[PDB]
């Protein structure tokens, strides 16, 4: 399996209006060696995907969101099960591939009474703490906290990239537009102006947040690039016996 | 050619898939500038992205996006474009659009309107023919009231046909026509059954069509007068009265009937003051006595094939006729080149009522052009999606050659060397085709699929030596990969200790019957001893390829891993035919014996809603059919909507949900059988 | 004309001064206190000394940048004091300026303190009472959240931290405190809740208020989210000074031994 090889069905696979989902095996499935995936609880915590692959003969470990199940929102069992699968991953050794596309938690009572605070601080101290190479891409959406606890930039990230239909904000547009010009009642031109500014890379690309906006017909290439350039990395931190997760 | 000749600044094509792919492939070889329109779904396809503009006219459902004469004329108004190439079907064949594209001084890519209406009704066609001196069905057109002027008839006309009895057919007196005692028959049962419903007593004697076979003669003439005819096309092979496969040259009939043909053809055209291209459409029976049965006057869907005889483009042509050129060549130029088959790959179950289509995406396409003599009209592209809305054609494969033979080997290769994964297509029915024993040598007919399958499409009936080399292809893949598995990078820590095995012994279930299979490796050779009979197999065994070419003791074999499980199961392409395998070793085949078989029970006619939402609304009928994949309905819930697919087709119960209703986790919407 | 010192004098007591003594008035209407007075009122007498007093935050768009909304310290109060003589390191939000949103100034000045105690070997103590994040500055606040995340996982278990929250904190500052090893909460003046009772009304359609949403009952008797409640304020930071009496002050020392009877 040559690693440069080429994946044009992935130019199309977002759809163009954000309330039609997709199925995000498919493209794991088109960027992995051989079409080849091992899936670790397929049946329980739909909302996201964690499984072993294989990129250029190497094992990856593979962390993706589901848009095609409640969302792709956060949750308890998500949390949990992506919190273990990057810790084991982490400690033995095996470099982690995360596929972003969330808008938030899954708003409710039974969550917030459940204690959803605890398990998105899992898995953002999963995340976090990790030190094998990773990268991430985002392919449609991340909204908020969420895109901070999904292997952001800013959590020593390694690699980031973004497909040209990634939207990256705090919030959604009409929230943050009736939020921010409230005073002065606006007619399509406040409207009009954020969505033709903000609703696009530009505004975490011009910051330095992604490091390129790529084609998706290229996406498998680069990453294959960049774990071969990843391989050598290592890292120091302060003297611990052991650390204090959330659990 | 030369461009440099006074021709047309833009043209804009009205259609789509890979009819605009041709037109806009040509308008480009002539260096003209080219338009293009397309729905809201089709932005992203292949002739939107090689035309230099493309304009969005509106939806998806085609009743109303690709029919809108109000928003062509729009699209041509803005942007100043002086011609439209209609292609086939749409518009190419509508009076109105014509009509009113007439008046803003743009020409049409056509023929006249004149033409169109004498082509459109049967009866004042006929007449034109019978006016155009070219035979047509020699039918008794009279009346027939009693049993002694059926005898009568029979005695004039001759009698060797079926009989017709003018309002009605199909059992009203159709009889096989040698002698008197069936026009006695045919007469009362036809009077008897026109006084219950028809009220027609009379008979009619029309000669038989016994195992027809369907030829076409395509004309090409301009405004000035002259008309050529391009030879000849059987087009005999067909399902639900539709093409699968076309040769243009014809070994039914010699060239004085072809000579016959082409005159006739030409005589009716020039009758007509014909423009632009059309096609004559005759049925010939068994003594090579050919009977007028249409005139369709538009670019026919197999016209290339009659391209690759005589290296014409008929695009070119038939655009530089449009501004009034007389055409070139003579009719002493054209000539017959070697030999032409076409076939066409939809999307569609061949398993299944022998045609049933599907829709889905393509994970991934490949078609074999580097392979000689072999072109491809298609119009998709990987991650192309396959849509509810149009017609699911995904290609057409053209192979030429010097004979016939060499024709249909070529086919046969190009169709065993061409990748869709993603959806199903009718692969196999084509490629099983081709190399049937009675196509092969030419006793083709029109009830060629009705009678060489009577109980449907059941794939390739593999013989025992093929049987044998489809074992032994699956045992050495499976030993390959088996051998592929061990080979790890250098640790220098705890080395890996390559195990040796001497030969495999395999217990390969294929079908309802299990093999034994002894498979030993001498580096890239296989040898491979099936129930005592002993092969070679040689590959390069590259296990990424989608294809993979193989050597069986000297035959050359292509073939296609489909699937491949941890749990033994393959699923191989193999001569055009998906077979599904089970590979055990000797421990595990005697360890699976006790193994306590778990019943399986399986539903998929009841659909329940995954998540809690509002059904916007309800996409399906009650008492209709529905595709393997298409949504049924639609539920929306935290804004998203959520399509609901189908995974079986069946009659509907009962239908339990509406459109605006508000439902739960586990909810019942539709039952199915 | 004038001179810098009187400058430096007017940025000083607008510091002090806060948001204004409108706002002041109306906070201590609403049943609690402000940041400076909770400082005074958790460490020793004297022993503070605040760290990196003028800061401005730099966002010029959507017309922010005039001077009716400049505000030196920019909503947080951080420093380093001393309890019972030991060294240790606080920052407490202020609730009265743009409603103690995270901006970016905000960010770059608790992980300054973080990186500081870090460095010395001091816990920290976190005082809690934030709207959220700034819509105005947009991607660059979030950003500042993921700063101070890492922060909080590098110290996980070499210096101990301390939370605090005395108000409404929402959205991703709720991530903080769950990272922290103790969280205490105050009775009838704070809440916590990735979301809101208005989109949860509009979501999923339940009626709830805030207390029965994230109030300190919820998340101190059937969530397990907070470790102690508090009655209010100055008890609250009484049972802050002694458990922190408890506690040592980096992994390296031993448990500390006290002299007894
Ligand atoms: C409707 O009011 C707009 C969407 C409602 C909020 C959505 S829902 C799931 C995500 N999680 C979150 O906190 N906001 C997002």
């Amino acid at each position: 399996d040559p690693s440069d090889r080429l994946v044009p069905e992935l130019d199309t696979i977002v759809p163009l209006e954000s309330t039609k989902a997709y199925n995000m095996v498919d493209i794991i499935h088109s960027v992995v060696d051989e079409r080849e995936f091992f899936e670790i609880m397929p049946n329980y915590a739909k909302n996201i995907i964690v499984g072993f692959a294989r990129m250029n003969g190497r094992t990856v470990g593979i962390v993706g969101n589901q848009p095609k199940v409640a969302s792709g929102c956060l949750d308890i069992n998500s949390s949990v099960k992506g919190a273990r699968f990057v810790r084991f991953c982490d400690a033995f050794n095996i470099p982690l591939i995360t596929f972003v596309d969330v808008p938030g938690f899954l708003p409710g009572t039974a969550q917030e009474y459940g204690g959803i605070i605890r398990h998105g601080a899992k898995l953002l101290y999963a995340f976090a703490e990790a030190t094998v190479p990773k990268v991430t891409v985002i392919t449609r959406k991340a909204y908020g906290g969420a895109y901070d606890v999904m292997s952001s930039k800013h959590l020593c990230g390694d690699t980031n990239y973004a497909w040209p239909t990634a939207e990256i904000a705090v919030m959604g547009a009409k929230g943050a537009v009736e939020i921010i010009f409230k005073g002065h009642e606006n007619v399509e031109a406040a409207q009009a102006e954020y969505i033709e500014k903000f609703a696009n890379p530009f505004p975490a690309a011009v910051r330095g947040f992604v490091d390129d906006i790529i084609q998706p017909s290229s996406t498998r290439a680069r990453i294959c690039c960049d774990l071969d350039v990843l391989a050598s990395k290592k890292v120091q931190r302060p003297w611990r016996k052991h650390a204090n997760i959330p659990l | 050619y030369d461009p440099n000749e006074k021709t047309f600044d833009k043209i804009l094509v009205a259609n789509r898939g890979e009819i605009a792919c041709r037109v806009i492939r040509t308008c480009k070889k002539m260096g003209i500038k080219t338009v293009a329109i397309h729905s809201d779904v089709d932005a992203s396809s292949v002739h939107v992205k090689m035309a230099d503009e493309a304009v969005c006219v509106g939806p998806a459902p085609t009743s109303k996006s690709y029919l809108n004469m109000d928003a062509i004329m729009e699209a041509i108004k803005k942007t100043r474009a002086q011609a439209v190439h209609p292609g086939y079907g749409f518009l190419s064949e509508n009076k109105e659009f014509a009509r009113c594209l007439a008046a803003e001084d743009v020409v049409f890519i056509g023929p006249d309107t004149h033409a169109i209406q004498a082509m459109g009704d049967k009866i004042e066609s006929k007449l034109l023919a019978k006016k155009a001196e070219v035979n047509t069905i020699p039918g008794f057109d009279g009346v027939v009231k009693d049993a002694e002027e059926a005898v009568r008839i029979a005695r004039e006309i001759g009698y060797p046909v079926m009989i017709k009895a003018s309002a009605g057919g199909g059992g009203k007196g159709m009889r096989i026509a040698w002698d008197d005692e069936e026009t006695r028959d045919g007469f009362r049962l036809s009077s008897q059954e026109a006084a219950s419903s028809f009220g027609d007593d009379r008979l009619l004697i029309e000669k038989f069509i016994d195992n027809p076979r369907h030829i076409e003669i395509q004309v090409l003439g301009d405004k000035h007068g002259n008309a050529l005819w391009l030879n000849e096309r059987e087009c005999s092979i067909q399902r639900r009265n539709q093409k699968v496969v076309e040769e243009a040259p014809s070994i039914f009939l010699d060239a004085e009937t072809r000579r016959a043909m082409g005159e006739q053809a030409v005589a009716l055209a020039r009758a007509v003051k014909y423009s632009s291209a059309g096609t004559v459409e005759f049925l010939v029976d068994s003594k090579k006595n050919f009977y007028f049965l249409e005139m369709n006057t538009r670019l026919q869907v197999e016209h290339p094939v009659t391209e690759c005889i005589t290296g014409l483009d008929l695009v070119q042509e038939m655009i530089r006729v449009a501004k009034g050129y007389p055409l070139r060549h003579k009719q002493a130029d054209i000539r017959i080149n070697g030999w032409a088959v076409e076939c066409r790959v939809y999307a569609e179950d061949p398993y299944k009522s022998f045609g049933l289509p599907s829709i889905g995406r393509l994970s991934q396409y490949q078609e074999p052009l580097h392979l000689p003599g072999v072109r491809v009209d298609s119009g998709i592209q990987p991650g192309s999606d396959i849509s509810i809305y149009y017609d699911p054609m995904i290609s057409k494969l053209i192979t030429y050659g010097s004979d016939r033979t060499e024709a249909l080997k070529r086919m046969a290769d190009a169709l065993d060397n061409y990748v869709i994964r993603g959806v199903t297509h009718n692969i196999a029915l084509l490629r099983e085709v081709i190399i049937n024993s009675r196509f092969v040598k030419g006793d083709i007919s029109t009830k060629f699929l009705s009678d060489v399958y009577p109980d449907g499409f059941k794939g390739h009936m593999l013989t025992k030596s093929e049987k044998n080399q489809l074992l032994a292809i699956a045992s050495s893949l499976f030993v390959a990969f088996q051998l592929r598995a061990q080979h790890f990078q250098e640790n220098s820590r705890m080395p890996v200790i390559k195990p040796d095995i001497a030969n495999w012994e395999l217990s390969v279930k294929l079908h309802d019957k299990v093999h034994t299979v002894v498979a030993s490796n001498n580096g890239s050779v296989f040898s491979v001893e099936v129930d005592g009979s002993k092969l070679n197999v040689t590959s390069t065994w590259n296990l990424a390829s989608p294809l993979l070419s193989v050597s069986v003791d000297g035959t050359q074999r292509t073939v296609q891993c489909l699937s491949r499980e941890a749990g033994g199961n393959m699923s191989i392409q193999f001569l055009g035919t998906v077979y599904k395998v089970n590979i055990l070793t000797r421990l595990a085949a005697e360890l699976n014996k006790f193994m306590l078989e778990k019943v399986t029970e399986d539903t998929s006619s009841v659909l329940r809603s995954p998540m809690p939402g509002v059904v916007v609304a309800v996409s399906v009928k009650p008492g209709d059919a529905v595709a393997e994949g298409q949504e049924i309905c639609v539920i929306e819930a935290m804004k998203m909507q959520n399509s609901m697919t189908a995974g079986k087709t069946g009659t509907v119960k009962s239908v339990h949900c509406q459109a605006g209703d508000t439902v739960g986790e586990g909810d019942l919407l539709v039952e199915l059988e | 004309a004038t001179s810098v010192n009187e400058r430096i004098e007017n940025k000083r007591r607008t510091a002090l001064l806060g948001g204004g003594q409108r706002r002041i008035d109306a906070q201590h209407k609403r049943g609690k206190l402000t940041a400076r007075e909770r400082i005074s009122l958790l460490l020793d007498p004297g022993s503070f000394v605040e760290s990196d007093m003028f800061v401005e935050h730099r966002c010029a768009d959507f017309g922010m940048a005039a001077d009716k909304n400049k505000f030196p310290g920019d909503s947080v109060v951080t420093g380093r004091g001393r309890i019972n003589g030991r060294l240790v390191y606080v920052f407490s939000q202020d609730f009265t300026v743009f409603g103690g949103s995270l901006s970016g100034a905000h960010a770059q000045k608790i992980c300054k303190i973080m990186d500081q105690a870090i460095t010395v070997g001091a816990p920290v103590i976190g005082l809690n009472d934030s709207g959220g994040a700034r819509i105005q500055e947009g991607v660059e606040s979030l950003a500042g959240y993921a700063d101070i995340f890492l922060r909080n996982v590098t110290a996980s278990g070499v210096i101990p931290q301390i939370s605090l929250i005395m108000g409404p904190c929402a959205g991703g500052a709720v991530y903080s405190p769950a990272l922290t090893d103790f969280t205490f909460m105050v009775k009838d003046t704070s809440y916590l809740f990735i979301t809101g009772p208005d989109v949860v009304k509009s979501v999923t359609n339940e009626d709830v208020t805030q207390e029965e949403l994230g109030g300190a009952k919820t998340h101190t008797t059937m969530s397990g989210v907070a470790h102690r409640a508090f009655e209010n304020d100055v008890d609250a930071l009484c049972n802050l000074r002694d458990f922190f009496n408890y506690l040592p002050l980096s992994s390296q020392d031993p448990a500390p031994v006290r002299e007894c009877h």
